[PDB]
């Protein structure tokens, strides 16, 4: 390893050129306080661009007139009088964009003409000049949008829409938070004998549609009332309503029987208990009870007289179905208790009725129009127009038409709509430098609920389902199968490894003000195989402006310092570019260049050859710190070719050498065997480069088996060493040099060392490197519990080498029984625990005995086992299986019990002495 | 009204509308069988 | 919808009441074919 690589010679290279550098600090605290000042300014400007859409949106409403007939309206109707304007290709939006006319999206449920719809296209044409101004006030803006209470939606860039499209903007995550407050909600399902048949299937449906209008500040709990009132939920109190906890209740709802006697008196007395307590958590805000019965001959005056003295719990009742019972008392229940009775005839009417429930709760906001205009940011979701992960900012729009003059004031209440301006996370991730700071380092951000904005494993493909059951006997060769308007709300304690130290970090970061902590942790390696253990130094600050985020910068402790590119000779860097041409592949090696940024580039879809040739052309025009670094990187890896690898020429051995540096230059030297380098050319998303920087010794990685393709005897295994540099009392780790061991050659040493019994060269990770005995020589790189589990189940039990079992929430699997779906998986990851590299044992599986002796090698990543036998009586107990097994999530009934620390918001509008509740009805 | 008692629940979306789930609904439905019109739909729903 | 102005466009016909199996139709007035408007049209329906 010391000879085949020129690591010590590459030490000689960085130590040779004492010029061309100035090692600069990171300070950390300084980088985060600077980056916090930028993410504020990002939100500052977009923040206001709602404020121009709110003020000029209200003014045109006050002068509208209300035209009844229409003989004059010329909009776009983005699903196909009508216009058909030009389209420019763009890369900010990766689609066709218009810039000159607003679009209009109308749901395919509601249109004719309509005196309601068409009259609202009249005045919302006036917004477009305000739309057009902010583009020229500020470039790089994403989808501005006016949603509306009647289902309309206008958005300025105008792109065509993305086979049956449901998409109702009145139920979309960003429209609901900006039109309400948090809700302690409680759904009660009448389950007597009177509801079997048509009215059963509706409630099973209508509850399942109600839970999708929740954000993640809302709380629910489902309580059938019957003879007695119980919670058919396994919760007995209020949940937090994650993505997850909403999935629990739907399997509870879809198995409700129907028989017994209605009472409404044990039921409500069970219900007003639940919204009390004040022990668990709750949002302490607009308390809703919702009552899904079918009619019943009771004005239950008693319970409201005992619990609604103060009238601080509003009651939505709904009646479903086509029973001929009384709808009498139920209309009395809501109209007294500030409710708003609605009625669900059948399927199809369900989507329209369960969304108007939010407009009723907007009544305290419309009575407090001075303070209520704050920008409420929704957390994170995938946009329906296919842009990536976006974050929205919302601000409601009121129907001020009667102010300071007053007037009759009939509908001085319910709002018009919600203005929205979306933000990409890439917009954020270009503010967050991740190119000076050591691939295990990364910015990172947490919302007040404990959810994530910038952890680098967000990865589109939404989360969190049980075992994804699909039958194929139920479907038809037909309809589109909806695309889950579900957000992507990842827990911080599930984005990484859970630890007693990190929970202290998370609970302080979610509200606190400064701080930092340095400690020892387990680190899950990328494309999970491997857990390392190392040190981290990481800080946090809240955003000086809003509270709706807080940053944090994770650092390896050897990463305070970095290399400054500084070339002031201009001939030396041109010679370094001369290395970087493809003409010199026999000279240097296949030199590959990671996709990075500058002025006018593109990304290589595996045509790194094209990107390199595109990159070659750039400096030839020029004949700003990333452009200088790669040039500075270019010759320092070249001198390992011409001064150490040029003098060797295809030894007894190696097969193929390689050098990965940060700055994105990787070189494989023979270049016939290099073209097979089958991994990621991105150094920061590279797997072994990061792992190599953690350890201070040699790292062996076992490739997979079958994997897609020729990773094999063809390939071999991988060696690595981080390169430590001693500048003037400092420690910098720029490069990683790798040797790719020819396997049969390393059999040939392993064979002749045996002749001068069952032995396994084994890694950390339980992956077979090599063995004797020739049955194992084809399995190479398979986890050894799939080979000899009787040893391995014993071997961990007589320790080293232990395991954690995380859960991943975004991997995709194959559905079971009763194409590609995301599902919650498990991941066993094996690691070393304990020192004292001498582990002997004597195994008796049962009725046959045999001998262990396990020897960890020194200054490297290697387990060497000597086991003696196979030929005695066998022991096929099980298989310790790595990889990912599709399984469930954690127990939700017990995760809720010791819940998870967090904070709610601070507005909670409720209960004006004004309002006046006579509508309902 | 005692043999069929409004047991016409079914859990579907089709309007099996000649139910017996009242008194005068049962009176009209019963008359239908005497005129011999459509007493399949009546009967098929009884045995289902 | 019940009314002349408010009944055009498209809507959702569900084959059996699973709210995923969702299909489209245009909607319009089905004038129900044995109508009582004119006394000529009435006697053709009292005949049935
Ligand atoms: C496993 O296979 C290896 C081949 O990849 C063998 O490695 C070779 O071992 C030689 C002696 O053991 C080394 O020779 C030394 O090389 C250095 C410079 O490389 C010279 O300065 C030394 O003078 C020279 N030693 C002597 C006595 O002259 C090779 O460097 C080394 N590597 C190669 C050829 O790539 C291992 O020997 C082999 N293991 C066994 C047990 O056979
Ligand atoms: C909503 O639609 C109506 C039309 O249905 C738009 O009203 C039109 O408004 C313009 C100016 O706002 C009027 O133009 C003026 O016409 C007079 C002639 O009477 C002319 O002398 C003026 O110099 C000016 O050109 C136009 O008459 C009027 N249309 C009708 C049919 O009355 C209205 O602008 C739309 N709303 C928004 C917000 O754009
Ligand atoms: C914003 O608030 C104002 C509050 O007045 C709303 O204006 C009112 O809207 C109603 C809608 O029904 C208008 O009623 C209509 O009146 C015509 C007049 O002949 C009648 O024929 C119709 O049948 C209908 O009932 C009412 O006139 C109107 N008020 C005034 C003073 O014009 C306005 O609509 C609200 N905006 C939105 C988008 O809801
Ligand atoms: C949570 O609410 C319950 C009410 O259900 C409270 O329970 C009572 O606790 C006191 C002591 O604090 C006992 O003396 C009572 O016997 C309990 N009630 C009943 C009905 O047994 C409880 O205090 C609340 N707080 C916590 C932290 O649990
Ligand atoms: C928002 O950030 C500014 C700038 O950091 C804060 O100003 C700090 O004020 C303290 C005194 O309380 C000084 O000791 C710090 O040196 C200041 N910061 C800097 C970078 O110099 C301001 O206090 C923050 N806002 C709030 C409310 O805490
Ligand atoms: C990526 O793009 C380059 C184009 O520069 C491809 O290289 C060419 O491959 C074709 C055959 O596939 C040869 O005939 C050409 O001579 C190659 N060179 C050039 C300059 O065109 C490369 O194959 C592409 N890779 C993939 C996977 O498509
Ligand atoms: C994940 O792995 C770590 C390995 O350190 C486990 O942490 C140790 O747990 C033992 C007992 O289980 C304690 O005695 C040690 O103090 C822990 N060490 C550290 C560094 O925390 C952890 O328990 C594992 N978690 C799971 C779920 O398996
Ligand atoms: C916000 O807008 C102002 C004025 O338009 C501009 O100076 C500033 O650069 C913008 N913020 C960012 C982060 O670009
Ligand atoms: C109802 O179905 C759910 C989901 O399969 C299951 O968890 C529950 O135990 C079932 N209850 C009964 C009584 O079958
Ligand atoms: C982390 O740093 C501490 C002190 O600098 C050191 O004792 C410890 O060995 C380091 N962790 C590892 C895994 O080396
Ligand atoms: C892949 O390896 C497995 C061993 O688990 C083997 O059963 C399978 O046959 C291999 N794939 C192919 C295509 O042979
Ligand atoms: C393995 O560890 C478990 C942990 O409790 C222990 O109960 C068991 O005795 C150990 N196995 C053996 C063979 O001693
Ligand atoms: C290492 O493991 C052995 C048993 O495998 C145990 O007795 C010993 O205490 C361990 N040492 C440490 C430092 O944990
Ligand atoms: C167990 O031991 C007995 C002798 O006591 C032997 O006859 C038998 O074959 C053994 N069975 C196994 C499964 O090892
Ligand atoms: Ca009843």
């Amino acid at each position: 390893a010391k000879t085949a690589s020129g690591v010590h010679q590459l030490v000689d290279i960085y130590e040779k050129y004492q010029d061309l550098y100035t090692v600069e600090p990171n300070n950390a605290r300084q980088l985060v306080e600077i980056a916090a000042r930028d993410i504020e300014k990002l939100l500052s400007n977009r923040s206001k661009a709602l404020v121009r859409l709110a003020l000029e949106a209200e003014k045109v409403q006050a002068a509208h007139q209300w035209r009844e007939d229409f003989a004059s309206v010329v909009y776009y109707n983005a699903k196909d009088q009508r216009i058909k304007p030009v389209f420019i290709d763009d890369a900010n939006f990766r689609r066709q964009v218009s810039y000159q006319h607003a679009a209009v999206h109308i749901p395919t449920d509601i249109y004719e003409g309509s005196t309601i719809v068409l009259n609202e296209l009249n005045w919302t044409s006036a917004l477009d000049d305000v739309f057009k101004k902010n583009r020229e006030e500020d470039p790089s803006l994403l989808w501005q949008v006016f949603g509306s209470a009647t289902g309309l939606a206008r958005y300025y860039p105008a792109s065509p829409w993305v086979k049956i499209d449901l998409y109702d903007v009145r139920r979309r995550p960003w429209y609901i938070q900006g039109a309400a407050s948090p809700k302690d909600m409680l759904i009660l399902v009448d389950v007597s004998g009177s509801v079997s048949g048509l009215t059963l299937k509706l409630i099973r449906t209508s509850v399942s549609e109600m839970l999708e209008t929740l954000s993640d500040d809302d709380f629910v709990n489902v309580a059938s009332f019957n003879s007695n009132a119980q919670d058919v939920s396994c919760f007995q109190h209020l949940v937090q309503a994650n993505v997850r906890n909403k999935k629990v209740l739907k399997d509870a709802v879809n198995n409700i029987t129907a028989k017994g006697i209605t009472d409404y008196k044990k039921g409500f007395s069970f219900a007003f208990e639940q919204l009390l307590n004040y022990n668990v958590s709750r949002a302490n805000c607009n308390k809703i009870i919702m009552l899904f019965t079918d009619g019943g001959e009771e004005r239950a005056q008693e319970i409201f007289a005992k619990y609604n003295k103060d009238k601080k719990v509003r009651v939505f009742t709904f009646s479903v179905g086509q029973h001929n019972y009384d709808r009498g008392p139920i209309q009395w229940m809501a109209c007294e208790n500030k409710g708003y009775y609605y009625e669900i005839p059948s399927i199809g009417a369900i989507r329209i009725n369960t969304q108007e429930y939010l407009d009723v709760l907007g009544r305290p906001m419309v009575l407090a129009g001075d303070k209520a205009k704050q920008v409420q940011w929704t957390n994170v979701y995938l946009d329906a127009l296919e842009l990536g992960l976006v974050i929205t900012g919302t601000l409601p729009v009121f129907n001020i038409t009667g102010q300071f003059e007053n007037k009759t004031n009939l509908k001085n209440q319910l709002i018009l709509g919600v203005m929205g301006v979306d933000v990409s996370l890439e917009d954020i991730k270009r503010l967050t430098p991740r190119f000076t700071l050591c691939p295990n380092g990364y910015y990172f951000a947490i919302d007040p609920n404990g959810y994530v904005l910038l952890h680098p494993n967000l990865q589109p493909k939404p989360i969190g389902v049980g075992i994804p059951t699909i039958n194929l006997r139920k479907r038809r060769p037909n309809v589109q199968n909806p695309k889950s308007q579900e957000p992507v709300t990842l827990d911080f304690l599930d984005a990484e490894l859970e630890n007693d130290i990190k929970v202290e970090i998370r609970n302080k970061m979610i509200d606190g003000e400064s701080g930092e902590k340095t400690f020892r942790t387990l680190v899950k390696s990328q494309d999970e195989r491997y857990i390392d253990k190392g040190n981290r130094t990481y800080t946090w600050t809240p955003v000086n402006g809003t509270d709706y985020s807080s940053l944090a910068l994770v650092l390896p402790t050897y990463s305070f310092y970095y290399i400054k590119a500084k070339i002031e000779e201009t001939i030396t860097q041109a010679r370094y570019s001369e290395t970087l041409k493809p003409d010199n592949f026999e000279e240097s090696g296949y030199t590959f260049l990671a996709p990075r940024d500058y002025c006018s580039d593109l990304k290589p879809s595996d045509n790194n050859t094209e990107f390199l040739l595109n990159f070659n052309e750039f400096i030839d025009r020029k004949t700003t710190d990333l452009i200088n670094r790669v040039l500075l990187d270019a010759g320092f890896t070249n001198e390992l070719v011409q001064n150490y690898w040029s003098k060797q020429k295809n030894i007894k051995g190696v097969k193929a050498r390689f050098v990965v540096t940060d700055g994105g230059i990787t070189r494989v030297y023979p270049k016939e065997a290099g073209e097979n380098w089958q991994e990621n050319p991105e150094t920061y998303e590279d797997s072994f480069y990061k792992r190599s920087l953690d350890n201070d010794n040699y790292v062996f990685t076992a490739p997979y088996f079958n994997k897609s393709g020729p990773g094999a005897y063809e390939s071999g295994i991988m060696v690595s060493k981080a390169v430590e540099i001693y500048i003037q009392g400092k420690l910098l780790k720029p490069a990683v040099v790798g040797i790719k061991i020819d396997v049969n050659s390393w059999i040939e040493n392993f064979t002749k060392t045996s002749i001068r019994m069952d032995c396994v060269i084994l890694d950390d990770g339980g992956f077979l490197l090599m063995a004797n005995h020739d049955d194992y020589t084809n399995q190479i790189g398979r986890f050894f519990g799939e080979i000899d589990p009787s040893l391995m189940r014993h071997l961990v039990n007589i320790s080293v080498y232990a395991f954690n079992k995380s859960y991943d929430y975004q991997s995709v699997c194959e559905p079971g029984a009763a194409s590609k779906q995301s599902c919650i998986t498990e991941q066993t990851q094996y690691f070393f625990d304990n020192d004292s590299k001498s582990f002997s044992g004597v195994l008796d599986c049962g009725n046959c005995s045999r001998i262990f002796h396990v020897e960890k090698l020194m200054n490297t990543n290697l387990i060497f086992i000597m086991v003696e036998s196979k030929g005695t009586c066998p022991c096929d107990t099980r298989l310790l299986i790595q990889a990912e097994q599709t399984s469930d999530g954690p127990d939700p009934c017990d995760m809720v019990k010791q819940p998870r620390y967090r904070k709610g918001p601070d507005v909670c509008f409720d209960n004006n002495v004004l309002e006046d509740y006579t509508d309902c009805x | 009204m005692q043999l069929f008692g409004g047991r016409y629940d079914f859990e579907d979306t089709e309007v099996r509308r000649s139910n017996f789930d009242n008194f005068p609904q049962a009176l009209i439905s019963v008359f239908q069988v005497l005129t011999g019109e459509d007493w399949n739909s009546v009967m098929y729903n009884g045995i289902m | 919808k019940m009314t002349e102005e408010e009944c055009r466009g498209y809507y959702y016909v569900y084959k059996d009441g699973d709210p995923t199996q969702m299909e489209l139709r245009p909607r319009q007035w089905i004038h129900n074919d044995f109508h009582f408007d004119n006394v000529l049209s009435a006697m053709m329906s009292l005949f049935t």
